């Protein structure tokens, strides 16, 4: 995936083959692992993008992405 | 006493000698029966129900999905089929979907589709028919004495208008003996039962009513009847379909039937506020004391 | 995962821990891969079967499950 930002966050889009696999990224505050859970498709026009909130000890409700060190944005395409 | 506490009270009394007597019989009234050197009884019509009454269909309102599968098949192989297509437990449905390199078919065009998803009802209601027979009547016969209380229940009799010619025994003064008929009760028409509550509701409405469900003579409770109702099956994919089933229906039934006579029950019979008309002889009572 | 079959051909039976990561098992015809992006939830009541497709040297289209050696089905909860 490519690591980018959006207003001072780190911000994920990610690619089709990544589907299924852990996601880690090097930050001031140590490594960041974000689990996505997501309709990830084929990087397109279609896209979507929201936040993965950071949730430490507590169990994930009513979402499909998360980190564990700082809240990351995601985006990828729904194609396929 | 409870006789005299009430408003209505009929009071009847032979012109003749061990000839018949009529009276009638109303829920919440009671008759008053007198004769020459026989003691006065009193009567009253306290319950009317249907025992064991023929369902007719039941009606899922609440079901779950498990075990969804698929099968597709590219153009020009005909259409695809899954086994499980013949156990009735199951909601099926054929469709058609795009094809083509990006999925494993050689040609690009419509291939054929199908999916299946186990149906379990969770919560189901019944409609049931009443017949007229089969009714059953609750009559006290209650001895006019004064006698008091604060272990001296007059005798109730059950009957039906199959039942013959009742002899009522009654403590101390003999027997008495009545029929009765349910001399006019309308039964094309149907009996709701949603969980301990009923409704009285018309014929071909029930009949109509688009749920799944199961002639009345079943107990397997499986192979219900038009599972779609309750089923939605999404646009298919070339290899998966979703399928989702609509929420319970309770609610949607309940503010359906606002309008309808709401019947009463317990113990799982119904109960109905029945009119009878009997004759009675009392050529084999006598005084007591 | 578990490997099972469904009439000769192999069957998946793949928990929530796999989700994001290359599905591996040996075949007569060599080592077979599958490709999960699926809702992937945990295994429960709530399952859905399907086919994953032999995908040679053609890119994937409205599929989430696919093969590189040999067809196989799926199986997986979505349960939370």
């Amino acid at each position: 995936f490519h690591l980018t930002t959006r207003n001072g966050e780190p911000h994920m889009i990610v690619s089709r083959q990544e589907k299924g696999k852990s996601l880690l990224f090097k930050t001031e505050d140590g490594v960041n692992m974000c689990t996505l859970m997501a309709d990830l498709g084929e990087l397109c026009e279609d896209t979507i993008t929201y936040k993965c909130p950071l949730l430490r000890q507590n169990e994930p409700e009513d979402i499909d992405c998360w980190c564990n060190s700082t809240s990351t944005w995601v985006t990828y395409g729904t194609c396929t | 006493m409870r006789c005299i506490g009430m408003s209505n009270r009929d009071f009847v009394e032979g012109v003749s000698g061990g000839s018949w007597v009529d009276i009638v019989l109303e829920h919440g009234s009671c008759v008053t029966t007198m004769a020459k050197n026989k003691p006065t009884l009193d009567f009253e019509l306290i319950k009317t129900e249907a025992k064991q009454p023929a369902t007719l269909r039941k009606y899922c309102i609440e079901a779950k999905l498990t075990n969804t599968t698929t099968e597709s098949r590219c153009p020009t192989q005909g259409e695809p089929s899954l086994n499980e297509e013949q156990d009735k437990r199951f909601v099926c449905k054929h469709s058609m979907v795009d094809r083509g390199w990006g999925n494993g078919c050689g040609l690009f065009g419509k291939g054929g589709i199908v999916t299946c998803a186990m149906f379990r009802c969770k919560k189901n209601m019944e409609g049931k028919v009443v017949q007229p027979e089969n009714l059953e009547y609750t009559i006290v016969i209650t001895p006019h004495s004064g006698e008091e209380h604060a272990g001296k229940h007059g005798k109730e009799i059950k009957i039906t208008p199959q039942s013959s010619i009742t002899e009522a025994e009654l403590t101390g003064y003999g027997t008495v003996t009545m029929e009765c008929s349910p001399r006019t009760l309308d039964f094309e028409m149907v009996l709701l039962q949603m969980e301990n509550k009923a409704w009285l509701v018309h014929r071909q409405w029930f009949l109509d009513l688009p749920l799944p469900w199961l002639p009345g003579a079943d107990t397997q409770g499986s192979n219900w009847i038009q599972k779609e109702t309750l089923v939605t099956f999404k646009n298919p994919h070339a290899k998966k379909q979703d399928v989702v089933v609509l929420g319970s229906q309770e609610g949607a039934m309940h503010t359906a039937l606002t309008g309808a006579t709401e019947i009463q029950m317990s113990s799982g019979n119904l109960l109905f506020t029945g009119h009878l008309k009997c004759r009675l002889r009392m050529d084999k009572l006598q005084l007591k004391g």
